[PDB]
Protein backbone atom coordinates (compact mmCIF):
# COMPACT_ATOMS: atom_id res chain seq x y z
CA UNK A 1 0.00 0.00 0.00
CA UNK A 2 2.86 2.33 -0.66
CA UNK A 3 4.38 1.95 2.89
CA UNK A 4 7.63 -0.34 2.69
CA UNK A 5 6.76 -3.27 5.88
CA UNK A 6 10.18 -5.39 4.77
CA UNK A 7 13.43 -5.62 2.57
CA UNK A 8 14.81 -8.64 0.47
CA UNK A 9 17.74 -10.32 2.61
CA UNK A 10 19.38 -11.99 -0.40
CA UNK A 11 19.41 -13.27 -4.31
CA UNK A 12 20.80 -16.32 -4.99
CA UNK A 13 21.18 -18.28 -8.75
CA UNK A 14 20.35 -21.62 -9.01
CA UNK A 15 19.44 -24.14 -12.42
CA UNK A 16 16.03 -23.82 -12.46
CA UNK A 17 16.02 -20.37 -11.64
CA UNK A 18 16.42 -17.30 -9.48
CA UNK A 19 15.48 -17.62 -5.82
CA UNK A 20 14.76 -14.60 -2.89
CA UNK A 21 15.25 -14.69 0.51
CA UNK A 22 12.99 -11.68 1.94
CA UNK A 23 11.94 -10.54 5.42
CA UNK A 24 8.96 -8.85 7.18
CA UNK A 25 9.18 -6.78 10.03
CA UNK A 26 7.02 -8.00 12.93
CA UNK A 27 4.99 -4.79 12.99
CA UNK A 28 3.25 -5.81 9.64
CA UNK A 29 3.57 -9.10 10.12
CA UNK A 30 -0.42 -9.84 10.92
CA UNK A 31 -0.61 -7.69 7.85
CA UNK A 32 0.74 -10.50 5.57
CA UNK A 33 -2.44 -12.51 5.35
CA UNK A 34 -0.43 -15.48 3.86
CA UNK A 35 -2.95 -16.43 1.06
CA UNK A 36 -1.21 -13.18 -1.31
CA UNK A 37 0.61 -12.20 -4.37
CA UNK A 38 3.97 -11.27 -4.83
CA UNK A 39 5.16 -8.67 -7.80
CA UNK A 40 7.83 -6.99 -9.58
CA UNK A 41 8.03 -3.21 -9.31
CA UNK A 42 11.44 -2.42 -10.78
CA UNK A 43 10.51 -2.11 -14.16
CA UNK A 44 8.62 0.58 -15.97
CA UNK A 45 6.16 0.16 -18.70
CA UNK A 46 4.57 2.68 -21.34
CA UNK A 47 1.34 2.04 -23.17
CA UNK A 48 0.38 4.18 -26.25
CA UNK A 49 -2.57 4.11 -27.88
CA UNK A 50 -5.41 6.62 -29.48
CA UNK A 51 -7.89 6.30 -26.08
CA UNK A 52 -5.61 4.12 -24.08
CA UNK A 53 -2.38 5.15 -22.60
CA UNK A 54 -0.87 3.75 -19.25
CA UNK A 55 2.49 3.95 -17.01
CA UNK A 56 2.20 0.86 -14.86
CA UNK A 57 4.86 -0.75 -13.44
CA UNK A 58 6.72 1.75 -11.70
CA UNK A 59 6.14 5.34 -10.72
CA UNK A 60 9.34 7.52 -10.42
CA UNK A 61 9.64 7.22 -6.82
CA UNK A 62 8.90 3.66 -7.39
CA UNK A 63 11.67 3.48 -10.10
CA UNK A 64 14.70 4.96 -7.81
CA UNK A 65 13.09 2.91 -5.13
CA UNK A 66 13.00 -0.63 -7.20
CA UNK A 67 11.62 -3.56 -4.92
CA UNK A 68 8.41 -5.93 -4.67
CA UNK A 69 4.82 -4.98 -4.61
CA UNK A 70 2.66 -7.18 -2.08
CA UNK A 71 -0.98 -7.61 -2.79
CA UNK A 72 -2.61 -8.46 0.41
CA UNK A 73 -5.04 -11.48 1.25
CA UNK A 74 -7.67 -12.27 3.43
CA UNK A 75 -7.02 -15.58 4.77
CA UNK A 76 -4.20 -18.21 4.88
CA UNK A 77 -1.73 -20.75 6.44
CA UNK A 78 1.43 -18.62 5.46
CA UNK A 79 2.90 -21.40 3.04
CA UNK A 80 6.77 -21.67 2.86
CA UNK A 81 7.72 -20.77 -0.79
CA UNK A 82 6.04 -18.13 -3.00
CA UNK A 83 5.71 -17.37 -6.72
CA UNK A 84 6.42 -14.32 -8.66
CA UNK A 85 4.89 -12.30 -11.22
CA UNK A 86 5.93 -10.40 -14.24
CA UNK A 87 3.61 -7.97 -14.51
CA UNK A 88 0.77 -6.86 -13.13
CA UNK A 89 -1.61 -8.33 -15.72
CA UNK A 90 -0.42 -11.72 -15.43
CA UNK A 91 -0.67 -11.71 -11.46
CA UNK A 92 -4.14 -10.57 -12.01
CA UNK A 93 -5.16 -13.66 -14.62
CA UNK A 94 -2.98 -15.79 -12.29
CA UNK A 95 -0.87 -17.23 -15.11
CA UNK A 96 2.73 -18.08 -14.13
CA UNK A 97 3.76 -19.04 -17.60
CA UNK A 98 4.64 -16.53 -20.64
CA UNK A 99 2.18 -18.79 -23.10
CA UNK A 100 -1.80 -19.16 -21.75
CA UNK A 101 -3.00 -22.61 -21.53
CA UNK A 102 -4.91 -24.07 -24.67
CA UNK A 103 -8.21 -24.85 -24.44
CA UNK B 1 22.08 23.92 18.23
CA UNK B 2 19.54 24.33 20.70
CA UNK B 3 16.70 27.25 19.59
CA UNK B 4 14.96 29.44 22.17
CA UNK B 5 11.47 30.39 21.60
CA UNK B 6 9.95 32.83 24.44
CA UNK B 7 6.55 32.59 25.52
CA UNK B 8 4.92 34.13 28.40
CA UNK B 9 3.28 32.80 32.26
CA UNK B 10 4.90 31.75 35.11
CA UNK B 11 8.60 30.78 35.64
CA UNK B 12 9.62 27.62 35.47
CA UNK B 13 13.19 25.51 35.34
CA UNK B 14 12.50 22.57 33.49
CA UNK B 15 11.68 21.91 29.75
CA UNK B 16 11.06 18.91 27.28
CA UNK B 17 12.94 19.18 24.00
CA UNK B 18 10.95 18.25 21.16
CA UNK B 19 12.40 17.23 17.93
CA UNK B 20 11.94 19.31 14.58
CA UNK B 21 9.63 17.66 13.16
CA UNK B 22 7.40 18.00 15.77
CA UNK B 23 8.09 22.04 16.78
CA UNK B 24 5.19 22.29 14.38
CA UNK B 25 2.75 20.47 16.48
CA UNK B 26 4.05 22.06 19.61
CA UNK B 27 2.93 25.53 19.01
CA UNK B 28 0.10 26.93 21.19
CA UNK B 29 -2.00 27.57 18.11
CA UNK B 30 -2.29 25.14 15.45
CA UNK B 31 -4.64 22.82 13.16
CA UNK B 32 -4.25 18.92 13.70
CA UNK B 33 -6.30 17.00 11.28
CA UNK B 34 -6.17 13.25 10.11
CA UNK B 35 -7.02 11.68 6.95
CA UNK B 36 -7.65 8.65 5.63
CA UNK B 37 -6.86 6.94 2.39
CA UNK B 38 -6.43 3.31 0.59
CA UNK B 39 -2.91 4.49 -0.74
CA UNK B 40 -0.50 6.09 0.70
CA UNK B 41 0.27 7.84 -3.05
CA UNK B 42 3.63 8.26 -2.41
CA UNK B 43 3.65 11.15 0.61
CA UNK B 44 5.61 10.99 3.08
CA UNK B 45 6.33 12.68 6.63
CA UNK B 46 7.55 15.39 5.59
CA UNK B 47 5.46 16.98 2.74
CA UNK B 48 3.47 20.13 2.52
CA UNK B 49 0.31 21.25 2.38
CA UNK B 50 -0.63 23.91 -0.50
CA UNK B 51 -3.09 26.26 -0.62
CA UNK B 52 -3.35 28.37 -3.63
CA UNK B 53 -0.04 27.64 -4.46
CA UNK B 54 0.97 29.07 -1.10
CA UNK B 55 2.49 26.19 1.39
CA UNK B 56 0.19 26.82 4.61
CA UNK B 57 1.05 23.57 6.50
CA UNK B 58 2.62 20.36 6.28
CA UNK B 59 2.44 16.49 6.78
CA UNK B 60 3.13 15.60 10.41
CA UNK B 61 3.27 11.63 10.52
CA UNK B 62 2.09 8.78 8.51
CA UNK B 63 0.72 5.44 9.59
CA UNK B 64 -0.22 1.76 7.93
CA UNK B 65 -3.57 0.15 8.91
CA UNK B 66 -5.36 -2.88 8.37
CA UNK B 67 -7.89 -0.57 6.65
CA UNK B 68 -5.51 1.63 4.96
CA UNK B 69 -3.25 5.05 5.46
CA UNK B 70 -3.96 7.56 7.91
CA UNK B 71 -1.72 11.28 7.65
CA UNK B 72 -1.63 13.42 10.60
CA UNK B 73 -1.15 16.59 9.15
CA UNK B 74 -0.63 20.08 10.76
CA UNK B 75 -2.04 23.41 9.64
CA UNK B 76 -0.09 26.79 10.85
CA UNK B 77 -2.37 29.40 13.14
CA UNK B 78 -1.68 32.00 10.52
CA UNK B 79 -3.74 30.09 7.74
CA UNK B 80 -6.07 28.99 10.57
CA UNK B 81 -8.94 30.91 9.54
CA UNK B 82 -8.99 29.82 5.74
CA UNK B 83 -9.23 26.51 6.70
CA UNK B 84 -13.12 26.41 6.47
CA UNK B 85 -13.77 23.22 7.60
CA UNK B 86 -15.94 22.34 4.82
CA UNK B 87 -13.12 21.77 2.52
CA UNK B 88 -11.42 18.79 0.60
CA UNK B 89 -7.80 17.65 0.33
CA UNK B 90 -6.19 16.53 -3.26
CA UNK B 91 -3.33 14.30 -3.43
CA UNK B 92 -0.49 16.41 -5.76
CA UNK B 93 2.30 13.29 -5.11
CA UNK B 94 1.71 12.06 -9.03
CA UNK B 95 1.52 13.19 -11.74
CA UNK B 96 -1.17 12.71 -14.59
CA UNK B 97 -0.88 13.26 -18.93
CA UNK B 98 -3.86 12.14 -21.05
CA UNK B 99 -3.21 12.99 -24.43
CA UNK B 100 -5.79 12.58 -27.34
CA UNK B 101 -6.46 14.51 -30.86
CA UNK B 102 -7.58 17.71 -29.59
CA UNK B 103 -7.67 16.81 -24.96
Amino acid sequence: HGVQVGQVIDRKLTSKGVTFTVAIEPQHRELVKGDSKFVVNSRVDVKVGLDGVEFLGASASEWINGGIRILPGDKGEMKASYPLYANLEKALENSLSDLPTTT
Amino acid sequence: TFELVPGDGEPRKEFVVVPGEKALLHEPDVLTLTLTAPESYGIDAGQPLILHGVQVGQVIDRKLTSKGVTFTVAIEPQHRELVKGDSKFVVNSRVDVKVGLDG
